[PDB]
């Protein structure tokens, strides 16, 4: 059947500052079938806990999802969002990059 | 101005783990307000907004009964679907609907919805005079025909008529201080170089609601569609949205470039440059 | 309110 590859989007809830606690989210949008996988990666290691909006979908019927948790940004500490899903040969990784 | 409530289902089987499971979420503009989820411990219709908890045990009682009679319904759909299909009992197939109201400034009825799609496909609609449908294939003729049969429709237009308007006003009203707030956009415009040759400028609109938003950059006054990036606008997590534009310049060209953003929630729409 | 939706 046909499937859509998720897009994905990696950023802070509020404007970053280091030592400022705040979100950091995970949009992933576009996608179907809705089986999905995410992760949040603080210095390449999957964060616990991580919570999730309740599953909709947009007009043209593709699925999204915000993933979410609470962290303190640092000047040394990286952040990603890991994604895997049925149209995606291996996990796609994004990098937080605070200029997006 | 103008508003909505939305249901949106998902049911999605699983052959071999279980039986399918269906998920609704309520909607009045952007702001979710209600869930029913079948796999959780001990499904219920949930809120998820606060103005929406003062509502009674009645209305949680009986949105659970429906939301637990849909399951099960959505799951004879996907049998019924599958066979539609000449599909194999192996794969695993979505079923998607979405139906509510909309009202303009004045509560009134502008128009109401319910449609489906099947993995991910439009499969039938009702038509905006809610009294005829709209098949994708032979396979939605089928449906078709068994609802013209049952008179689906009247009873589709009795509810988006009644009910539905009925109670997206009551929502608007308990919710008002929220859903009939405009939170306008924050906005700034950054640069980065990109080379000795170019740079990028990006424009910002932070936490605005609802999430229609208009955001642009032009070029001697001219719109740079083409050459714009632009990303999908995401949810914050507060409620509030956030995008950006994007558009790579000739070094020293900067000023010629401006930005544009129209939102619900601003005085006039602003016009922004990048500030060195 | 929700309504009880009709099997395709
Ligand atoms: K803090
Ligand atoms: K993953
Ligand atoms: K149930
Ligand atoms: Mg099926």
């Amino acid at each position: 059947m046909i499937q859509r590859t998720p897009k994905i989007q990696v950023y802070s809830r509020h404007p970053a500052e280091n030592g400022k606690s705040n979100f950091l989210n995970c949009y992933v949008s576009g996608f179907h079938p809705s089986d999905i996988e995410v992760d949040l990666l603080k210095n390449g290691e999957r964060i616990e806990k991580v919570e999730h909006s309740d599953l909709s979908f947009s007009k043209d019927w593709s699925f999204y999802l915000l993933y979410y948790t609470e962290f303190t940004p640092t000047e040394k500490d990286e952040y990603a969002c890991r994604v895997n899903h049925v149209t995606l040969s291996q996990p796609k990784i994004v990098k937080w990059d605070r200029d997006m | 101005g103008s508003h909505s409530m939305r249901y949106f289902h998902t049911s999605v089987s699983r052959p071999g783990r279980g039986e399918p499971r269906f998920i609704s979420v309520g909607y009045v503009d952007g702001t979710q307000f209600v869930r029913f989820d079948s796999d959780a411990a001990s499904p219920r219709t949930e809120p998820r907004a606060p103005w929406i908890e003062q509502e009674g045990p009645e209305y949680w009682d009986r949105n659970t009964q429906i939301s637990k009679t849909n399951t099960q319904t959505y799951r004879e759909s996907l049998r019924n679907l599958r066979g539609y299909y000449n599909q194999s009992e192996a794969g695993s197939h979505t079923l998607q609907r979405m139906y509510g109201c909309d009202v303009g400034p004045d509560g009134r009825l502008l128009r109401g919805h319910d449609q489906s799609a099947y993995d991910g496909k439009d499969y039938i609609a009702l038509n905006e005079d809610l009294s005829s449908w709209t098949a994708a294939d032979t396979a939605a003729q089928i449906t078709q025909r068994k609802w013209e049969a049952a008179r689906v429709a009247e009873q589709l237009r009795a509810y988006l008529e009644g009910t539905c308007v009925e109670w997206l006003r009551r929502h608007l009203e308990n919710g008002k201080e929220t859903l009939q707030r405009a939170d306008p956009p924050k906005t700034h415009v950054t640069h980065h170089p990109i080379s000795d040759h170019e740079a990028t400028l990006r424009c910002w609109a932070l936490g605005f609601y609802p999430a229609e938003i208009t955001l642009t950059w032009q070029r001697d006054g001219e719109d740079q569609t083409q050459d714009t990036e632009l990303v999908e606008t995401r949810p914050a997590g507060d409620r509030t949205f956030q995008k950006w534009a994007a558009v790579v310049v000739p070094s020293g060209e900067e000023q010629r470039y401006t930005c544009h953003v129209q939102h619900e929630g601003l005085p006039k729409p602003l016009t922004l440059r990048w500030e060195p | 309110y929700e309504r009880m939706c009709n099997i395709l």
